[PDB]
C-alpha cells in the first residue's frame, strides 16, 4: 500500500542479539587491561628479598632451596644430634 | 669417618639427583607452560574476532 521502511530501524535493534551481548562484554575487558607488561612490580622487598630473586621467584625452581635446607641440618650437628637427643 | 663418608656419598648421590638424565618433570614442565601460553594466544584472540 505504501514504501515499506525496515532500512533505519537498528536504533533500536542492536541491543538484542547474541553478538551485542559479547560486544559490551569484551569492550570493557579491554580499556583498563594494562598496555605492554607494566606495573609487574619485579622489585620483591620483603624480609629475605634476595631469595625472592635467586630461587624463590621461580625461575629456576629447583632442589637447590631443600639442598640447603639440607646443609643447614649438616651445620647443626653439635645442636642438635651431637650434646643433644 | 664412617659418617662423613655417608654424607658425601649421598652428595654424590644428590648430584646424581641433580641430572636424572635429562629429568623428564623438567620437559613434563616444559610442555606445560607453552601450553598455558598458547591458549591464552588462542583464547583472547577468540573474543577478539568477535568485535571484528
Amino acid at each position: 500500500v505504501s514504501t515499506l521502511i525496515p532500512p533505519k530501524v537498528v536504533s533500536s535493534k542492536n541491543i538484542g542479539s547474541a553478538p551485542n551481548a559479547k560486544r559490551i562484554a569484551n569492550v570493557v575487558h579491554f580499556y583498563k587491561s594494562l598496555p605492554q607488561g607494566p606495573a609487574p612490580a619485579i622489585k620483591a622487598n620483603t624480609r629475605l628479598a634476595r631469595y625472592k630473586a635467586k630461587y624463590f621467584d621461580g625461575d629456576n625452581a629447583s632442589g637447590k632451596p631443600l639442598w640447603h635446607f639440607a646443609l643447614g641440618i649438616i651445620a647443626f650437628g653439635y645442636s642438635m644430634e651431637y650434646y643433644f637427643h | 669417618n664412617d659418617e662423613s663418608i655417608l654424607l658425601l656419598t649421598f652428595l654424590g648421590f644428590t648430584g646424581l639427583v641433580a641430572k636424572y638424565l635429562a629429568p623428564a618433570y623438567k620437559d613434563f614442565a616444559d610442555a606445560r607452560m607453552k601450553k598455558v601460553s598458547d591458549v591464552l594466544n588462542a583464547s583472547r584472540n577468540k573474543h577478539v574476532e568477535a568485535v571484528k
